[PDB]
């Protein structure tokens, strides 16, 4: 439940 | 295709889609890539960014 920053790369 | 990121190092307008330069955590910089707004989920991030 601890947040992490991410993305998706195309 | 998800991975953590690191810092967002930059951010530019293309054909009506903002878009944001990522380093990715634990990749070299020659690694990053440019990813539209739609694919962040890294909002203060892109908030240190703004400052």
């Amino acid at each position: 439940a601890r947040t992490k920053q991410t993305a998706r790369k195309s | 295709e998800e991975y953590v990121v690191e810092k967002v190092l930059d951010r530019r307008v293309v054909k009506g889609q903002v878009e944001y330069l990522l380093k990715w955590k634990g990749f070299s910089e020659e690694h990053n890539t440019w990813e539209p707004e739609k694919n962040l989920d890294c909002p203060e991030l892109i908030s240190e960014f703004m400052k």
